[PDB]
Parts: C-alpha cells; structure tokens; sequence
C-alpha cells in the first residue's frame, strides 16, 4: 500500500506527499484516525485528497495510506429498513458506539455481519454463471432478495452451499477458478452498473398527487426535477412521493438538508403501511442522510451511494424511486472543493463540469432489461433549491436539459396555502404522449380527452386573469365569468391536495378522473344554462358545488358511490334552474 | 503544561499572518499573538503546511511586527469552559466576563463548534410553546425544539417581539395531558454587532421581568472586533446544548442580527479570496449558517431542549437576498414583519402570508391545544388571501363595484388586521386567540368555510366580535 | 419595600462569611493539590 | 422579587473568587520558594528534560546562571548548548536550531496554564 504524510491542510482538503503510485479516485485514510478521503489530483509526488469527514485537529506530518480501491458500497441483504451516512455507515450503529453526536473516524460495516439469512440455492454445480444472474435468494422483509453475480464475473459453479442460515460473509457459491461468491459484492459508486438494454418508458410512476399524476406525469423510468424556493413544499412533496408512490423500493437521499426531516421519516414510517405489500413502510425504504451540518464533501458521496443502491435493487428486478433532497447542495460541495483545488469557475462559482456530473447522475435512470433478463426501473426525482427562486441559475438550467418533467414550485401559491404549490403554467412533462395507451385501458378510454379539456380550461383562465385583474370581473361576459369560476373550482377542488389529511393525502387515478368528469359535466350544464338566460349567481349558489368541493376528502372505498350520486345531482340541479 | 512560542512571522496582511516553522500547530487550533508591548491577542489557524501556517487574527493587526511578535499555542481545539453557574452572568463575545465578577470554574470544556447530532438520536419536536401572540400561536405555532427566525427590517420592532416572546413563552401542560407542573425557560442571548440602544432595551426588559438570573448573555457590540462575531453564536450554542442535554433545561436562544454575522463572514471570505456565491457572500455561507442553526432540537432519552429564534434584518426588505434566502432553506419557517402593518400602527406587525412554521402540525390538534386549531388556521389563511386579492382589486376598480361576498372578505381583512394581528403588549392564551379567530371567521357565510369540517363549524361558529 | 432588601443584604453577608469560613478549613490541602499537579 | 437573591448570589460568587485568589497566591509563593528548597536542582533538570522532549530539533537550552551548575551535565549529555540569561525563573527553555521555535517550562507559566483545569478539583475539595 502507498503510504505518505500530510503536507497541507485546508478545510476539507488535504495534500499528501510521498504518494507516487496512488491512483485517481482511490480511497485513502487520512491522519491517525483514518479519515476517509478520495484522491482527486496527482502532482509530482503529491496527491490532493478531499476528506469525507471533519479535518479539525489534524497535524502536518500525519500518515496517509492509500487503500488501492475506489469509493465503493457494499451491496447485499441488510440495506432495507436502514439509515446510512453519505459513505454508507449505519447511523444506528454509530449512535450505539458514540452517543447522540456523530464523532469522526468510526469504522463499521454497512451490512451486519452477525445476522443469519435463510438461503435458497437456485444454481447447481456445473452451471455457467454470467454477470447479474440469480445465484439464489434470501427473505428480507417480505421482499425476495436475489443474490446476484457481480457484473464483471464469469465462470462455472464448483459447489453450492445447501439451504440453511448463513451470514453475508459465507461463500454460498464457489466457481472453478476459485472465486468465492458471497451474499454481497462491492461496486464503485461512480461507475454505472451495466444492463442488457434500455427500454422505452410506457407505464406511469404513480405518485398519489393529482396534479403530478394528471397534468405533468413521469414514466416509471423517467426523470423529474422539482425546483422551488424555500417554503414552497419540496420536502412535503418528496415525503409524500416516498409514502404513496407505486414503486417497490424507495431510496431517499437527504443530501445536505435538515436533520429533522430524517428524524421525521425514521419516526413516522415504521407506523405507516406499504400501499401494495401491506407491511410497514420503512421496510421498503433506504435512507441516506448527510444533513446540512455533516461534512460538506460527503454530499457527493451520498448522491452516488444512493444511485448505486437504487441500481442494485433495479438489478434484482424492482422498480426503484430515487429522491434527491437537494442537488443544489451537491453543487455547493463541488464548488467548495474546486475552490480548494484553485480551479477557475464557470457561472456563479460552480465548476464547469457541473452539468456533466448532473447528466451522468440523471442518465442512470431508466427502464431496462437486467443482465439477468428481468425488467427493472429506476425513477429519479431531483430537488433543486435555486437562490431566490431564480430558475435561470446553473443548477436548474443544467438539470432542465436532461429531465423529462419539470415540476415547478411557486412561492406565490405557497403564500396562499395552495398546495402542492405547482405552477401549472410553467411546468411540463415529456411523458404524457407515451403514457396515453396505459391510461386508455387502466383509467378510462376517454381519460386523455378529459385531461386535455381541463388543461384548456386552465389556459383560458390564465388568459382571462390578466384582463380581470385590471378591469374587474363584472366587465367580462357571462361565458368568461363562468370560465373564471370553473377555473377556480379546478384550482381549489382538484389541483389542491392536503398532505396532512387522512384521506386527501393520497388520490387514485380513478378518483382524479371522477373529479374531472364532475367538473366538466358541471361546466357543460352551466354553459347551457347561461345560453338559457340563467344568472351566473343562480349557478354559483347551487348546492351541487358543495358536493364537488368536498369530493377530494371522500375515501376511496366509497368514492364511486359518491361519484354516481353527484353526477345524478348535477343534472338534477341544472334541471331545477330551468 | 509547557508553552511553545514561534517567532518566525514572515508576512502580515489584513487579518492574516504567516508563521514559518509551525508544523506543530494543528488545523483549527487557537493561538496567542504577543506584540512587542506585551499585549496578547487571539487567533485561529486556518491553513497549515510544511511551509507556513496561516493564522486568522480575531482583532485588527495594528501594532504587530515581524521582529518582536511571537505566536503561542493555546489549545488544539477551540474550546469553552462551561458550568451551571453561567446563569446570571455576562460575557464579552469571546467568553470573558464583563460583569465585574470572578471567572467561572468550569465543570467541563466543550469544543465550541460542536458535533452534529445523529438523526437517529433526535426525536420529533412536538410540544407547543404558547408565545401569547395570536399570529404566531394560531397560524405559525412554535414548538419546543424548533428554530424559527424573525425576518425583520431596518427600523422595525423585532427586538420588542423577541423580548415579548421571552417574557410570555409558556408550554401549557394542561392541554397536553401530562398535567405536571411546568418549568421556566432559560434564555441564552447572543448579540452580534448590537448597538447600545438595543442592548439597553434588552437589559432593561430582562431586569424588569426578573429573567436576568436564569439567562446567559454573550454581547459582541458594534464597537467590538468583527472576526470575533463568528465565535459568539458558537459559544452561545455550546452553553445552550450543555445546559439542555446535560442538566435537562429548556433553553431559548436569541441571536440578534444574524445579518451582522453574515457581513462578518463575507469580510473573512473576501480576505481569504474564496469562491463567492451570490452577492459576494462566501460559497459556503449555507453550511456555516447550518452549523449554527442545526444545533437546536430535542434528543431521545433527554428531557431538555434548545429552541432558537434568530433575528435577521433583511437588506432593503428583500426576501431573495442571500442572507434571508439561505436562512429560510435551513430554518423551520419564519416570522416576517410587515413595514406596511407597522406604518398602520399595528403591533406586533407580523404578516401571515410570508410567515410559515413547518413544525406546527406535530404540535397542534387532539391532545395538544384543541381539535379545531389546524383547520381554523387554514381557513384564516384562505380568507386573508382572498381579502388581500379583493383589496388589490378595489385599489383599481373602486369599492362600489364589489359584490357582497367580496365586500365581506374586505371587512374580514380589515378586522383581522385590527383585532387579530394588533394586540399590543397583551398576553393571549391559545383559547382567547382561537376565540378571536372564530369571531372573525363568523363574519363570513357559513358555507364559504370550506377548510373546516362541519362538526367544528357547528361547535364554534356564530360568536360575534363582542370579545372584551 | 426596603425591609426585604435589608433582610436579603444580611443574608448575603452571612452567606459570604459562611463560604469563607468553610473554605478556610481546607485551603492548605487545595494548595497542596495544585502544587502536586503543577510541579512535575 | 429576586433582587435580593441577586445580591446574595453576587456576594457568594465574589467570596468564592477571593478564596480562589488566595489559593492562587499560596501556590505562587510556594513555587517561587523553590530555588531555596534542596529539590530545586532536580525540578529544573526535570523541566529541562521535558522541554527537550518538546523540541525534537532542539539546539540550545537557556536558564539563569544559578541553575547552570545543575543543568550543565544534562546539557552536555544531550548535545545542546547552555546560556546564562536573567530570564524567567522556576524553569528552563529549549531553543530550536533555526532560532524560530522555542519551548519554555517555567513553573509560573505551568501554573497559569493549569489553573483552569485544576479549578474544578480545587472547588470540589474546598466545598
């Protein structure tokens, strides 16, 4: 191993001399306490090291040892139901070892080594194994964890251990060349894991939010960016994604954000139920936490660790949702390190390779055929925290060139307690056309037409609002006034959704379709009535409006009855006016 | 126990000096810089190498020289001695008494920067603090363990609001259900760049209410060194965490004028030529502010707590300025004062729409306050937003053109501003604030209260504004 | 009124004297401890 | 109200401070009385050894001429020069080779740098 000594300490950066032979992007242990760092520059006999831990108290001349291997994660059973640091250290174990504060330098395995897993072989001696095949299986929490061959390993089976209870270290398959395959393998976090083929997204990433699911959808292997100013509802939206999404596994990455949010997830999820599996919600969740006051350089490590774990669970055949709590803080970490490197910045101090890093991160999403022949998918939702809500900033602009959906949060809507606070005028989705076949057979044959009609009504309202705000509602004609009123009904009764309500937190596609159909039926009857000379006030004072206005709080198990009754009542009421 | 002295000063410029043979100075160590006249001034090591060590002098470098100046190590890690006997004392912003009293006997020395709290070691802030102010209690509720700043302006009365909250803050165990007798708040007060007028106001208020015995004061005045402004909140929060999580106290930290903290941070960053961010502020300002703000909360298995109420003056009343912008990304909501309400004569002039509390839901409702709190607050928000929109409409198209429902919303906006927001120096229990709220909501037709369930409307709707 | 302040002043004088008198009974031992630690 | 309690507390704090100042004076006289007490050669030799351990690159030692007759044997054995200087008493100092580093091991300095650490133990002992 290459050994050297510290020559210079500056914030999260250490320069080590005597490191001739150390490789780019290898892990080195800095100081007597063995702090983890990654080499990111070689110069003569020196190596520049970015340290993933606090550097206070280090002295010049302390040892620096290069491990010879890149930053890698352990990938195997034991990751579900867990919370990890940026470099994949179990935080429960860190607490048990160092109390309520995170002290630096703690060495602990990511996967528990004393746990026993029920192993069911799926291979026999003499079988040819290629990268990604399923050697066997172990139950985790109601999931069926498949033990995979590492991507770059080929051979023929020599012996298979029988069904039993084994730890993650036990060699469960031995090949002819002698290579021992265990329940886990290590993977570099900056190398994307290979796949057989990339597919075309054709199914929806159901979220539980009406606005995102209807107007601006995301496909099961797509990418979305949700930028917003502080106070708009990024965290609530992402937590709701985690609680209600139709993904098998959720990897939630708290990159440089509040620690109370991590505590909230840990405390709350163990009591909620997986929408599909039925078990506790925490059991489908992996948590990666590098809070704001944890070391800055570990934000990048957290992003890469999370995306690699998501790829792994995809490789087992799962649909994985990846939430990045803020890519803006990852950009901030890169800017800091480039300040230490003495690099020349691009716009706003960020390094010019920021867009390349973001692109590489987002391109790991996709629906794929795994090396094992099964279908997997990773869906990435990325939170961006532009300063001042400005969308003309490097991070938002670099993200918008690569994501397929743009969920734009608005502070004006959040000020009025309109949530989820998505600007439907400024948002878009490039998946709506591709998901139409799925909608036409899973929601309703005419669902896209209802959705288009609602979008057109909203566009008309947006056109009329500029006129109203300067000349008063009364100056309009009756048709335009009805459009304003129905646009308001859409805002308050369809677009708004209460994340803290026992029923309105989640909304199914059928319920959204029903609410839209009720709104459009009311609009058609109201237009007819206007032509029949009915007063706008009469229409507005009707009692059916209350029925539509409370429809989102009704529960799923009884909603279709409410829906049939309200559809009858709409005609009944507009016949009464005559 | 021995003292090492370095005399190889090779370069002094601005607030930095280079020491040549200082390999045994750790990164982040504290040093004493002795001048030819024997005067000693502090400093921190900010970069170290085999060539030299870069030291950051806490006060001006006037009088230093390369011939008779020596640097001695003080501690490997910047630490602070803390004792329970800190309560009732005054310190100068670096930790030294300015009360004329003997120095404390430390029970322990704690690193001022602190250590991050493990997320698995935290518990959810859930205990509701009653501030006696309706705009906060009903709509922007504060809970123990929260970090809730006050977004202030130049000439606005944010100090008055902080003093009133400190005076009236209570926890109301009767609603929670524990039924045990309360305990009072310890106040840790950190002032950065504070003027004598404001310091006089605070000292007089605390003396008036008797809280100066159960409080710790760190006072960096606007005549005190600028780089020392960076140590003040860290020492304050070290003492706060010590008290809370070793002696089971409930501490209330007030950091007055965090704008001054950010200005000092920019001064240092510009000196070191680090990569800036948005308006000359250092690119790591977000992390630096987080290291201060995320030292609040509540821990599992501990009875004590740390609440933070930072006060920052928004430059040019601009909410998109980097200081307020980054604070709002870290803190759990914000209370924003309105220059317009202040000019109308309203106290406390808290604007609800740009104000938010993110931890309110975990502190209100069944078994905490009473069940209609959240819906009442939501309905008040909807009604006030509509009222402000109608007021915007009226300023163009005149009052006479309004429909009767819109006229109702206007009257609601006015009565809100004049009876809910405006309360002077009164202490209002949560019950009285909710009563006033339902009274204002009764001004609207019972059918327009879409945010409130039918049961609550039946229970509470219909009280007039006859409150006295 | 001033009576409470006078009573408290008397209490303060009594407390100060009591602290001093308690201290005098161990001063040499503390000096010895500080000498043991400070000396090598 | 609590104004009287403030008076009581300030009186108690002032008394404790004065007692600790008395203890400090006792310790400081005890230290300055060493050059008479027959151990004062051995203590200065131990301090010089500690200073030399503090500087790996030590090149010289400094002490008052009175301490020289005891420190000479150590200085010659350790390969470091010795110089007579009316510097601080009650200890020795080591000078680095380049002349820019220096370690001093006076007992007054050690008292100054240990008082804060020892105050807790002293307070627990007294009360």
């Amino acid at each position: 191993m290459i050994q050297g000594v510290i020559q210079k300490i500056a914030g999260p950066a250490v320069i080590a001399k005597g490191m001739l032979g150390a490789r780019m992007y290898d892990i080195c242990k800095v100081g007597e306490e063995g702090l983890v760092g990654e080499i990111i520059r070689l110069d003569g006999d020196t190596a520049f090291v970015q340290v993933y831990e606090d550097t206070s108290g280090l002295k010049v001349g302390e040892p620096v040892v290069s491990t010879g291997l890149p930053l890698a994660v352990e990938l195997g059973p034991g990751m579900l139901n867990g919370i990890y640091d940026g470099i994949q250290r179990p935080l429960e174990r860190i607490r048990e070892k160092t109390g309520i504060y995170i002290t630096r330098g703690v060495v602990v395995h990511a996967l528990d080594r004393e746990k026993k897993w029920a192993w069911t072989p799926m291979v026999k001696p003499g079988d040819e194994v290629r990268g990604g095949m399923v050697l066997g299986t172990v139950p985790e929490f109601g999931f069926t964890h498949k033990i995979l061959v590492p991507p770059d390993v080929r051979g023929r089976v020599k012996e298979v251990k029988p069904a039993g209870e084994y730890t993650v270290e036990e060699p469960v398959v031995v090949l002819e060349d002698g290579t021992e395959l265990k329940m886990y393998h290590t993977w570099p976090v900056r190398r994307a894991r290979p796949v057989q083929r990339k597919l075309d997204p054709n199914t929806p990433f159901l979220t539980g939010m009406r606005i995102l699911d209807v107007l601006f959808p995301v496909a099961m292997g797509g990418t979305a960016a949700i930028p917003g100013p502080f106070g708009a509802g990024k965290s609530v939206t992402q937590q709701s994604l985690a609680k209600w999404s139709n993904a098998d596994v959720v990897v939630y990455v708290g990159c440089g954000e509040r620690g109370n949010e991590m505590t909230d997830v840990l405390v709350e999820f163990p009591e909620l139920t997986d929408p599909k599996t039925g078990g506790p919600l925490m059991h489908r969740t992996v948590l990666i936490a590098n809070t704001s006051n944890m070391p800055v350089a570990a934000r990048e490590a957290s992003i890469y660790v999370g995306v690699t774990i998501a790829e792994y669970f995809r490789d087992q055949g799962f649909s994985v949702a990846l939430m990045a709590d803020s890519t803006s803080r990852w950009a901030e970490a890169l800017r800091e390190i480039s300040s230490r490197l003495e690099e020349m910045p691009a716009e706003e101090g960020y390094p010019p390779y920021l867009a390349a890093r973001l692109a590489a991160f987002y391109e790991r999403a996709g629906k794929v055929i795994t090396l094992g022949g099964e279908e997997g998918a990773v869906t990435i939702v990325g939170a961006v925290s532009p300063p001042g809500g400005d969308m003309s900033e490097p991070v938002t602009q670099s993200t918008l060139r690569i994501v397929g959906a743009f969920w734009r949060l608005d502070a004006s809507l959040a000020f009025r307690r309109h949530f989820p606070a998505i600007n439907w005028n400024g948002s878009y989705s490039l998946f709506t056309s591709a998901l139409d076949p799925w909608y036409r057979e899973n929601v309703a044959e005419d669902y896209p037409e209802l959705r288009d009609a609602i979008s057109e009504l909203l566009q008309r309202e947006a056109g009329l609002q500029e006129i109203v705000q300067l000349v008063g509602p009364d100056a309009l004609q009756d048709a335009e006034r009805l459009v304003i009123e129905v646009g308001r009904i859409i805002r308050e009764d369809f677009l708004q959704q209460n994340a803290y309500h026992e029923v309105d937190a989640y909304c199914s596609m059928k319920k959204a379709y029903g609410i839209m159909k009720m709104i459009l039926a009311f609009y058609k009857e109201a237009e007819a009535a206007i032509k029949r000379g009915v007063s706008i006030d009469e229409i507005l004072q009707l009692p059916v409006l209350e029925r539509i206005g409370r429809a989102r709080y009704v529960s799923e198990e009884e909603f279709p009855a409410y829906f049939e009754e309200a559809m009858k009542e709409i005609q009944g009421a507009f016949k009464a006016l005559a | 126990l021995l003292k090492k002295e370095y005399t190889g000063i090779t370069y002094i410029s601005g607030p930095l000096l280079f020491v040549e043979n200082a390999k045994d100075l750790a990164y982040g160590a504290i040093v004493d810089i002795k001048d030819g006249t024997g005067r000693v001034r502090g400093g921190q090591v900010i970069e170290v190498s085999e060539e030299y060590a870069v030291i950051q002098v806490f006060e001006e470098t006037t009088g230093l020289d390369l011939a008779t100046t020596s640097v001695s190590l003080v501690e490997d890690v910047a630490r602070l001695g803390v004792s329970k006997e800190m309560l009732g004392r005054r310190f100068n912003g670096i930790g030294k008494p300015i009360d004329g009293l003997p120095p404390i006997t430390p029970e322990k020395r704690l690193p001022i920067t602190g250590l991050p709290l493990n997320p698995v070691a935290r518990r959810k802030p859930e205990q509701f603090i009653q501030t006696g102010i309706s705009t906060i209690d009903v709509m922007n509720t504060l809970v123990r363990g929260q970090k809730l700043p006050i977004f202030s302006g130049s000439g606005l009365p944010a100090n008055e609001i902080a003093a009133q909250i400190a005076r009236q803050a209570t926890v109301r165990p009767d609603l929670s259900g524990e039924g045990e007798k309360e305990e009072p708040f310890a106040v840790v007060f950190a002032a950065m760049g504070i003027t004598q007028r404001e310091l006089s106001y605070f000292i007089q208020e605390f003396e008036r209410t008797g809280a100066l015995s159960r409080s710790v004061l760190f006072l960096n005045k606007a005549d005190d060194p600028t780089i020392e402004r960076i140590l003040t909140p860290r020492m304050a929060l070290t003492v706060a965490e010590y008290l809370a999580f070793e002696h089971d106290y409930h501490v209330l930290v007030i950091l007055t004028d965090m704008t001054n903290y950010c200005e000092a941070l920019r001064e240092i960053g510009a000196a070191r030529e680090e990569i800036p961010g948005r308006r000359g502020y250092p690119g790591y300002m977000y992390t630096d502010l987080a290291t201060i703000y995320e030292r609040a909360g509540v821990v599992e298995g501990k009875k004590g707590s740390v609440t933070q109420i930072p006060i920052l003056s928004m430059p040019d009343d601009d909410r998109t300025h980097p200081i307020p912008d980054l604070t709002g990304y870290i803190t759990e909501g914000q209370i924003q004062l309105s220059r317009e309400l202040h000019r109308k004569g309203i106290y406390p002039p808290i604007d609800p729409l740009p104000s938010l509390s993110r931890l309110m839901n975990n502190g209100v409702g069944k078994g905490k306050t009473r069940e209609d709190h959240k819906q009442v607050s939501d309905q008040l928000y909807s009604a006030y937003a509509n009222g402000v929109d109608i007021r915007k409409l009226v300023a163009i198209i005149g009052e006479d053109a309004l429909t009767e429902n819109d006229r109702r919303y206007l009257q609601f906006a006015d009565a809100f501003e004049r009876f809910f927001i405006n309360q002077g120096q009164q202490n209002r229990s949560i019950e009285e604030s909710l009563q006033i709220a339902w009274a204002l909501l009764s001004m609207l037709p019972q059918g327009e209260l879409k945010r409130i369930s039918k049961d609550h409307i039946g229970k509470y709707y219909g009280q007039k504004l006859e409150e006295i | 009124t001033e009576a409470l302040l006078a009573r408290y002043r008397e209490r303060a004088e009594a407390e100060a004297k009591a602290v001093r008198e308690k201290a005098m009974a161990r001063l040499d031992e503390a000096v010895a401890l500080v000498l043991k630690e400070v000396l090598p | 109200e609590s104004a009287g309690e403030l008076l009581v507390a300030t009186a108690r704090t002032q008394a404790r401070g004065e007692v600790l100042e008395e203890v400090r004076r006792r310790v400081r006289e005890a230290l300055e009385a060493l050059p008479q007490k027959p151990e004062w050669p051995e203590v200065v030799r131990k301090l010089a050894l500690e200073a030399l351990e503090a500087l790996p690159g030590a090149k010289a030692l400094v002490a008052n001429p009175e301490d020289l007759p005891h420190l000479e044997a150590l200085a010659r054995e350790r390969g470091v020069e010795l110089q007579a200087e009316p510097a601080l008493r009650l200890g020795v100092r080591a000078v680095g080779a380049e002349g820019k580093t220096q370690v001093e091991n006076s007992l007054l300095a050690r008292l100054d740098r240990a008082w804060d650490a020892l105050s807790s133990k002293v307070a627990q002992a007294l009360w």
